[PDB]
């Protein structure tokens, strides 16, 4: 939930921050300087992905033979349906007893 | 068109290339340092490469301008999202995973993959892959006849999420409907009924045409979703956790045996018929409430002078 | 001959395929619809198909074209009449 | 950079709680 | 016949969160849950020489439970590379039941193992972690110890090379055998 | 939808030896 | 198939595609020329080798940048879609639809009682007088 979508958008930002100073990089190294020094830095940040590869490594790995998360879950959808077609049934038999109503008068 | 100037241009650079080996076909003896053109050379040098850093960084602020909108995360950003919203995903290729039910349904055996595309408002597009059409259950009671025989003429937001959820809804439509087909065959004699290939009918008494159908693309609604909840109830049912200790992954009204002595009562409480009759006997109670009805309005259309007799339902 | 030969053909090919659906779909009732109820069937390699009714006055029907008229749909057969 | 020998990783116990799980005797 | 094949693992204290994060995705139950119960070892054998365990618990969460006394001996040592854990044999029984009967059989009460962790199921095989806490009378390891139990008849130990690969399958968690 | 798993394994079978009987 | 296996590949092959990009934009870097070894073209082997290394770093920097987003997509995939083993998101979803149920369970269940006060009020107010 949260701490997986956090996760995601960590490794996303640093990919996004990767290419951001792969290319800040080639753009000081390519023409002009100490701050092509901090581009040094830019393959540090591929090392950080090489840790994430590594969190990747030693990660869960629950059996990395078939797929976890067994059952969608579904049930709870299916009874929602069942609750909504309730309600509109419930509304169509208003409108009737509505209509019914108005002839009346 | 391009391909064959490029390879008219490939074609020259070889011819070159070769005349030049065969030429040659570097080299000091035993007996560019102009300082005038090297500056040149290295200032187109520098330029072809901020060219190039220049055309990356324009594709990777191309790339970061598409990943900023949330609107066409196709790039596996959506995919993850449906992931995290929709059931897990055995990736032989690129997706799997179908509703396959074999955690939560307990039906009819089917697997496989289902939906794997990437490609284009701008959405992926999962195909729905197989029944691919509605299928329901129409009920009504209007001047039934039992006489029957013929053939089945029926007289009736995320587009790819509410079209996966339809044919997840069929397919245990179809589950559903094979269970209580064979359940009609292998019942006893309990009652007789009649099975077709997509019409069932029962008669557990005269004037009990219950007309229950499957329909598909090739009262009225609240009895069909009462046999979805039960039959649901049945497999989740299927699926109470046992509270097991050394290793009892059954049910506690087993062990409630043990020390509660209950001669039949875990005999009734163990299992019982359902499915098909307990339909059949809930359309009994609607028939029978319905002639109630009937001898009431009878008993105040004819009765009108005697004394009106009033009644209340329950609650 | 164009006429007669063509129509030999779609017609022994239309058949086979409606005899090959007929197994098939019998099968999958056995499978899917019916465990024992009409689980009795027994036909030839082709181009004829035959199954039996409940066992214990048990009956068999049978359908084939047997190439002697080529106006027979079916020839559905069975020795007890109606 | 060339001081980097090999990043090892660390992970859970189990040599060490083995032979203190607990037994009949 | 029921014969176990229960291997004994053990995993840290420290190692929970993603373990139970993983249990839960791979298989752990339908909304699974804990358990809390006292343990008690019953030793009476003067000419057999072996104390007959029987884990008379009482599930204080649940209301009524049945005291699941299991009783384990005769360790196969068949060495078909699997755990081949001794044979067992669970009966269910009423309050008190354990307790007059080890009054009038005669046993005592050998030791105390309180123990509480969560609860796991599979198709057929069964595992389970917890700790125990050595705690007093009224009421020592402190470590989760993670358990793969399959009880069922002898049959063919076809099950048996199954659960060795279930138990590869969650080899990044722990690499559970048997004991000596 | 175009893979032979279906009744199509044996179909063309059929057809095959329909032929080569008709030919 | 060898899930730990390939993506220990796929990082081994990245780690190369960034080791080789770096080499080869540190060998551009070193493009001094002060020897003067050409002696049959000194002026044309010369701007030829310029124009070879810098088409050598401009494809060293797209082979790197090529094989970052390759890389990116690849841990994309095996991380998230893959083995998203904090599931949750689903038990989330599972509180979340399992409340709205409830609301509308209760919704429903009141429109019921307010509808059977209202018919034993109407049916009352009807049988006391027959036509």
């Amino acid at each position: 939930n949260e701490r997986l979508r956090a996760l995601e958008d960590i490794e996303r930002e640093i990919g996004a921050i990767l290419q951001n100073a792969g290319t800040a990089i080639l753009e000081l190294s390519k023409e002009k300087r100490l701050l092509d020094r901090q581009a040094a830095a830019f393959t540090t940040s591929v090392q950080h992905v090489e840790a994430e590869l590594s969190a990747q490594i030693r990660y869960l790995t629950q059996v990395a033979t078939g797929q976890p998360h067994e059952g969608s879950s579904y049930s709870s959808r299916k009874d929602c349906q069942m609750a909504l077609k309730r309600v509109d049934y419930a509304r169509l038999k208003i409108s009737d007893v509505a209509r019914t109503c108005e002839q009346m008068l | 068109d391009s391909v064959r100037n490029n390879l008219r241009s490939a074609l020259t650079e070889m011819c070159v290339l070769y005349d030049v080996l065969s030429i040659v076909r570097k080299k000091f003896m035993t007996l560019s340092p102009q300082t005038l053109q090297l500056i040149s050379k290295k200032k187109s040098l520098a330029g072809a490469a901020q060219i190039l850093l220049k055309g990356a960084e324009r594709l990777t602020k191309s790339v970061a301008e598409n990943q900023e909108n949330k609107l066409q995360r196709d790039f596996n950003s959506e995919l993850l999202r449906l992931r995290q919203h929709w059931k897990l995903r055995k990736v032989g290729d690129k997706i799997l995973g179908d509703l396959s039910y074999r955690s939560a349904g307990s039906l009819f055996p089917h697997h496989g993959t289902f939906e794997v595309i990437k490609n284009t408002d701008l959405d992926k597009k999962i195909p729905e892959d197989d029944l691919e059409g509605s299928a329901y259950i129409k009920v009504s009671i209007q001047k039934q006849a039992p006489d029957i025989g013929d053939l089945g003429t029926v007289n009736l937001s995320p587009h790819w999420q509410t079209k996966l959820e339809a044919a997840q809804n069929v397919l245990l439509c179809k589950e559903i409907f094979a269970q209580l087909s064979r359940e009609a065959v292998q019942i006893k004699s309990q009652i007789p009924h009649i099975v077709v290939k997509n019409q069932i009918i029962s008669q557990p008494f005269p004037s009990l045409q219950l007309s229950i159908s499957l329909c598909h693309s090739s009262d009225h609604l609240y009895v069909l979703e009462h046999n979805l909840h039960l039959l649901i109830r049945e497999f989740h049912k299927q699926t109470v956790m046992p509270h097991p200790a050394s290793a009892p992954f059954g049910h506690k009204r087993m062990r409630l045996s043990g020390p509660q002595a209950f001669d039949k009562n875990e005999i009734n409480s163990i299992q019982s018929t359902e499915g098909l009759l307990e339909k059949i006997i809930k359309q009994a109670k609607h028939i029978f409430l319905r002639s109630r009805t009937a001898a009431t309005i009878d008993s105040l259309a004819s009765r009108i002078e005697d004394p009106q007799i009033q009644a209340h339902w329950s609650n | 001959k164009p006429l007669q030969d063509m129509y030999n053909c779609l017609h022994c090919f239309c058949l086979s395929l409606q005899l090959e659906v007929l197994h098939s779909q019998t099968l999958m009732l056995i499978r899917e619809r019916w465990g024992d109820l009409v689980q009795v069937e027994r036909y030839h390699a082709g181009k004829s198909l035959s199954l039996s009714v409940w066992n214990q006055s048990v009956h068999k029907v049978t359908i084939k074209i047997d190439e002697n008229d080529v106006s027979k749909p079916l020839q559905i057969f069975h020795d007890p009449p109606l | 950079e060339s001081g980097g020998l090999r990043p090892n990783k660390q992970t859970f116990n189990p040599g060490d709680t083995n032979a203190l799980v607990a037994a009949v005797a | 016949n029921m014969m176990e094949y229960l291997l004994q693992g053990s995993v840290l204290d420290h190692s929970l969160e993603s373990l139970i994060h993983r249990l839960r995705g791979l298989c752990d139950n339908m909304e699974p849950e804990t358990f809390l119960d006292h343990e008690m070892v019953f030793l009476l054998k003067g000419q057999q020489a072996s104390p007959f365990v029987l884990r008379a618990r009482r599930s204080m969460d649940r209301a009524g439970a049945p005291w699941h006394l299991r009783y384990l001996g005769q360790p196969e040592m068949g060495d078909k590379n699997r755990h081949a854990l001794v044979r067992n044999c669970v009966d269910i029984a009423t309050s008190e039941n354990l307790t007059d009967f080890l009054m009038e059989m005669g046993f005592r009460m050998d030791h105390e193992f309180v123990a509480k962790g969560h609860l796991f199921r599979k198709g057929i095989m069964k595992v389970v972690v917890y700790k125990i806490f050595r705690i007093l009378v009224p009421g020592l390891s402190l470590s989760y110890l993670v358990e793969l139990s399959v009880v069922a008849p002898a049959g063919q130990d076809m099950v048996s090379d199954d659960m060795r690969n279930f138990a590869e399958q969650l080899k990044p968690l722990v690499h559970l055998e048997k004991i000596d | 939808k175009e893979e032979p798993s279906s009744i199509f394994q044996r179909q063309r079978v059929d057809a095959l030896l329909i032929d080569l009987r008709q030919k | 198939q060898s899930k730990e296996t390939l993506l220990q590949s796929y990082n081994k092959r990245l780690k190369d595609d960034i080791k080789s990009i770096m080499d080869n934009f540190t060998e551009i870097i070193k493009t001094a020329k002060i020897e003067d070894e050409t002696q049959v073209s000194r002026a044309t082997q010369g701007e030829q080798d310029n124009y070879e290394m810098h088409v050598r770093a401009a494809n060293i920097v797209r082979a790197g940048e090529s094989l970052m987003k390759l890389v990116s997509d690849l841990k994309q995939f095996l991380i998230l879609n893959d083995f998203p083993s904090v599931n949750e998101a689903i038990d989330q979803r599972n509180q979340q639809l399992r409340a709205l149920q409830e609301e509308c369970d209760r919704k429903l269940i009141t429109l019921r009682d307010e509808v059977s006060i209202d018919l034993y009020e109407l049916e009352e107010e009807y049988y006391s007088s027959s036509s």
